[PDB]
């Protein structure tokens, strides 16, 4: 029977006896309710407004089956403090989601619930993507294995470098800086995230000069080279124009800022890259607006999973040791979520749910931001071989210029690789390995003297 | 300040904003047509006295521009009264018809004159 | 002379004597530094990272002119309460930005700086968009005047309704609920933000049944009707497929979730709507993930200005009185930023900068979320006529069904309009105006009885 | 539970869901218009009082939005009674017309107010 | 030319062999009169004023009022393209509504030069 | 060729369509006889200010211009000289057309002679 | 209130106390009025007819805001001598112009005013293009810096040559003249402005032979060459 009026959300949306299905999307929300709001009600309000419910009873609910479609808070987990904070576990049926659309998944789960007057704060900590939903996505255009096979690069992290200053360089100077970096031993150079097309440098001019630089440096060294060309644009038409020209140049890699560009544009680019053999590097510009605070927002692990579904070959994953925030255990947790096929629940690493990827390709994590030669052993140990280590300031800030800056980074990396392969502990013998390699590398010795004592500890 | 009515003011092109033409004013229009060396012709319509767009709506397409020809263009006619004799004949055969008198110029191949000569009582 | 090594950011990036240019983009950041970090250094680090600087001196700076391109912290304003909080005013030269690209503007200003280890928290409070930059954007596909002229609707707020339950209804039931709402006096109905294309209801089926409902209700009432058809999709190709079909049906309006869909896809859609005469309604799904907390994120006013540049005819702007968070004075401030041509600096309303829109069309603000008939006088007084007032639960929750639900909302609105026009105070005579309307409207009386004592105060 | 009729409930936008406006309520609407600094204007229609789509069906295209202007917008009018004098004049000249009173804001260039002031007996 | 103080091209004889390489008018006098069904008098037009500053709705309103009174045509001013005060597509649609309303009212073919 | 009319060369158009000339710019009802005489039937006569400047609005403005034109056409067809009987033709039309009478009083008399 | 009839242009269009905005397009017109026409009226007539005004009062002005849209003669600067010549400074609001359209800018500013019976002569001497309007244009496809960087040419003016006779050469002879010029040290050769596609030489034939000439001369000299096609 239809009865108009307001009822508690907990009556339909709190189901503590619910057995999650393998097809459900599960969400771990860290909820901070307003005083006087019971956790069962706050949890049920989250489940209701992110799925089928509204603030009053609607007669239309009877035309459908809420049992089949409703989001459900199935578990409330009180957390230390007070606060009166808890973890509300919410299960969403597979039928609620548009196949292959990260946009749709986020619209429902995180669309309105964060603005609830009845809450003080809300943070989405994790999402269990059901493997039946994973299968509706293309995921990375290539993934770890394919990328290594295409570039013929094995047995070590890849080396990159962001051209600096971020803005202000002309297309010709950009290509000059690119050639100098690449010829010194870096596998890649890249446009900064904000380098799109500007009065100081228009994109098409940059793309052709960078192609000249890639081909000159590749012929010189005998190793495959790339420069991530930014396709990020104001419109999809402009983004596709950029990717089309990179394709015409026969260049291997392109780049996109998935959050400022957006998921709709990212998914189009990821599909274009798959159809055209382009590697796709992903910048996470704006993530810290959303993922920095413990009490409100979305943890980066959710944004990382969303990127792997939408599609990217590389994604920025932090440095741990560099200028930007990132804790070791949490980082190792989301790096496995990015790379592996199966990741078991692990709360010590912030993994709330077991994640099955059903063979979706892995994403190469990228360490970038205030890193230099002395960080090499720690970076190699944390990430391992399936990673990209990026040095903007750490290359273009070398006293002898870009090519010696690139040699210093390449020697430091290869010294860590040989040392590790020989049974040495990178976590304990770090400084000694780099010190040793300084004796046969004047380029590395010059970098070591400039950056000795530069640390990022807060 | 007077308001132009948005109803009961259907028009018929050239001369339709002037007071209705007298038999003498009509004769003078035919005399001008003949003096100019144009060929008079009468056309009539019974069902759709105004332009409409039923069969197509592309630029320059309109239905209702063609009316029915009354006999043939009066080649060789030099006397205006003969044209008015034909008008009276159409009016008699079809009292509820809209009737136009048109004049052709064979050099430029265009109608150089066109004026309503009769209408039904209500439209 | 180039000297390798780390230097303080304040040496180049803190310029307290700088005179802002009318072409500069200005940013008001609420900064919370780590202990031991001086405000001048934290401010300069924000200016440097979001513009041209990096962590160490790069020789390439000398190939360009940093004076011309650098972002500059030109003022530090100490802040009440929070320690050691301050507002850092940053000026960015016009040359840093890609014309017509909100994506590029956000990538630089908000790209990396929020994750700085040297900061505890960062909130972007406002942006002064220079009128020379405003001119590079199309802005709304139509705007307030054009929309009212197209729909032939004047002298009152527009009335809308979201179909409920959010998810779970079939295409036929959706169209049935739509026709019943529209025939009762609502100008618009709408898909929920998360209704895109799902197993329970595929988009094309919804679009066809909703078009049948629009045309039936319009013929019945004699008033122009619309149903916002959701173009939000996984990719731009699906997004445009959905807008192309809406165009084929000859319907007046479509909708998009600009934040979950993303700026690149939103600007693409806004251009398509301008080329094809479609009105564009915008959902701000996910905004509270970014804009809720006072100490970190981006205030909605920045996201509102970004939408006006990218393009939309309507934007959700909060209710003040409804189920979701939103304070009166701050709301009135961003409503002026959305609608007006010129908005003077006003700190009491959170307007840090004078904003000139150089005739860019205005956006209609939308009040939606837990509102009902008793809120009508307060809604009419806060927003005035240039607004859309949306009642999901407040229509489909009426005891007599949708058409009486729509009559109740339309009678309540028109009763407030007539009362105001007659010289009555809506802020004081609110309840009396409604009770007077109940005497002659049985539909309104029935809604009033159900929702008496339903309030949202936290 | 009452059923909203699907016939005999044709509407005329703003104020049409309220009981019919009294001469005092109409005067007060005109007074608000003038107090706001808007320019009053009267518009009327005799044939098609409601929107329809005959000539085109593309988004935002509708026929029947434009009505006929009664004289000109009343620039300089400061007295509400002069607008009601014009209403009575249009009602007398066209008793079977739909009549609206509109108010223009020249700064924003939009009609800021519109309401039906007269209708024929049957529609 | 430095060697000249002034030069004015007064006329050009376009040879008929050169004339034949051009399409020339899309329609021309006769075809236009035949398409519009207008004969025996000059055609009557009107440019919408003020030159600039009117909204799309006001443009269409001025158009309908002019056309319904006996003018065969109305026209955008030469200045009127697409501007912040009035975007072209909005003008085109409201002017089409005005053309069709005025044509149905008078029974004579109407146009508005877009 | 006709040097009295500035035609330096004989021009052959080999059946390329003719263009309808448009008379526009500061014209009103009193100019109608002169315009009809100079241009003849194959022309467009445009009145911007001369329509939207009518005291009764656009539709009466358009009626005034249409009545003035048709009065000149009927007069010419009846054997009257538009170049000599111009003002008389217009004054005669004012007696039965209130729209034309209202236009005549506003522009009687505005001239452009330099 | 609307009052039909003719009024002086200076009443609405001459504003000597107007403060120009940074968004206005400003025009410096050298006006030569007819004798008996005051400069303030000739200036105002220029401002009116190039913006919103007409010869007679229109009621429609009241539906909009002329203050916001009108062109304005804000200053008169006489020219030494006596022909009545003066510089009329006219300000046009940014809203009058179509973004990224030079065609629209010229249509308003220089569209009709030069033919005024009330003037003997009129010359547009300069235009202040506001930087807000500049931003709506792409401008040069490349510009100075990009062009030099693309051609790898620095430290001197570039050298060009127009192929002669202007008309009459065949495509093969054109390419032959091109190769000979370029191989001797010129950076560029070019078609004359007259050379498009003609019976003596069709464009596609010229383009192919000139490309052969460019590549032969570039290989020979070791310097980048071009022929403006
Ligand atoms: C927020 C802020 C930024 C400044 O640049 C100067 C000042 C501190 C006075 C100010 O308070 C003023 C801003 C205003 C009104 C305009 C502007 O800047 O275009
Ligand atoms: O421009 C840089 C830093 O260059 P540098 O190498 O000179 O420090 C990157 O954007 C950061 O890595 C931040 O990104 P994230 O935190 O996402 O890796
Ligand atoms: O689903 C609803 C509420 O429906 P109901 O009308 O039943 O409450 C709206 O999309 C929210 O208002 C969005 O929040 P905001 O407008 O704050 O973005
Ligand atoms: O806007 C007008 C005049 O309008 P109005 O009818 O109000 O004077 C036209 O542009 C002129 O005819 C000038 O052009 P030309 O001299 O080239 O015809």
């Amino acid at each position: 029977g239809f009865k108009a009026g307001v009822k508690d959300y907990k009556l339909t949306y709190y189901t503590p006896d619910y057995q999650t299905k393998d097809t459900d999307i599960l969400a771990a929300f860290r909820v901070t309710p307003q005083p006087g709001v019971p956790p069962e009600e706050a949890g049920a309000a989250v489940a209701a407004e992110s799925s089928t419910g509204t603030w009053t009873t609607v007669w239309t609910d009877g035309l459908t089956s809420l049992d089949r479609y409703k989001g459900r808070c199935y578990e409330i987990e009180p957390v230390p403090g007070e606060d009166n904070q808890f973890i509300a576990y919410v299960a969403y049926p597979l039928d609620l989601f548009e196949e292959g659309s990260v946009t749709n998944m986020f619209t429902s789960i995180v669309g309105n619930v964060f603005g609830f007057k009845a809450l003080r704060a809300l943070r989405l900590e994790d999402l269990r993507i059901p493997y039946a939903y994973v299968k509706t996505f293309q995921g990375p255009p290539h993934g770890i294995q394919v990328e290594r096979d295409k570039l013929n690069k094995y047995g070590r992290p890849l080396l990159g470098c962001t051209i600096k200053p971020k803005l202000g360089l002309s297309a010709k100077n950009y290509g000059r800086a690119v050639y100098e970096c690449l010829r010194g031993g870096l596998d890649f150079t890249k446009d900064d995230e904000n380098v799109n097309s500007q009065p100081f440098m228009r994109w098409r001019d940059r793309f052709l000069f960078c192609a000249e630089a890639i081909y000159k440096s590749q012929a010189e060294t005998g190793e495959i080279k790339g420069h991530y060309l930014n396709a990020t644009a104001g419109t999809c038409e402009e983004m596709l124009k950029r990717a089309v020209f990179a394709r015409e140049l026969g260049v291997p890699i392109v780049m996109h800022d998935y959050l400022t560009g957006g998921f709709t544009a990212n998914t189009t680019l990821s599909h274009y890259c798959r159809d055209n053999g382009l590697l796709l590097h992903i910048h996470r510009a704006m993530h810290a607006v959303i993922d920095r605070q413990k009490n409100h927002g979305m943890h980066f692990r959710v944004l990382a999973k969303a990127l792997r579904l939408s599609g990217g070959d590389h994604i920025h994953a932090g440095t741990v040791v560099g200028k930007l925030e990132g804790e070791r255990e949490i980082t190792l947790g989301f790096v496995d979520l990015l790379r592996d096929d199966y990741i078991k629940k692990d709360r010590s690493r912030g993994i709330y749910f077991t994640q099955d990827w059903v063979s979706l390709p892995g994403v190469i994590p990228v360490a970038s931001g205030g890193i230099h030669v002395w960080h090499m052993p720690a970076l190699t140990e944390i990430f391992g071989d399936d990673s990209v280590l990026q040095f903007g300031g750490g290359t273009l800030g070398h006293p002898w210029g870009n090519a010696p800056g690139a040699v210093a980074n390449r020697v430091a990396l290869e010294a860590c690789v040989q040392a590790r392969n020989e049974g040495r502990d990178l976590a304990r013998e770090g400084n000694a390995i780099i010190r040793e390699a300084c004796k046969w590398s004047p380029e590395l010795a010059a970098a070591c003297e400039v950056w000795k004592e530069i640390k990022f500890e807060f | 300040m007077q308001v132009w009515p948005p109803i009961g003011k259907k028009k018929f092109e050239t001369l339709s904003y002037l007071p209705p033409l007298t038999r003498d004013q009509l004769l003078k229009e035919v005399e001008y047509l003949l003096r100019k060396g144009w060929v008079p012709c009468l056309e009539f319509e019974l069902k759709k006295g105004f332009v409409y767009r039923e069969h197509n709506k592309s630029p320059g397409y309109y239905d209702g521009r063609y009316w029915t020809m009354w006999k043939l263009p009066m080649f060789g006619t030099t006397d205006a009264s003969q044209v008015l004799k034909e008008l009276d004949e159409v009016k008699k055969a079809y009292p509820r018809a809209f009737v136009r008198i048109i004049g052709f110029d064979n050099v430029r191949q265009v109608q150089c004159i066109s004026f309503i000569a009769h209408t039904p009582a209500g439209y």
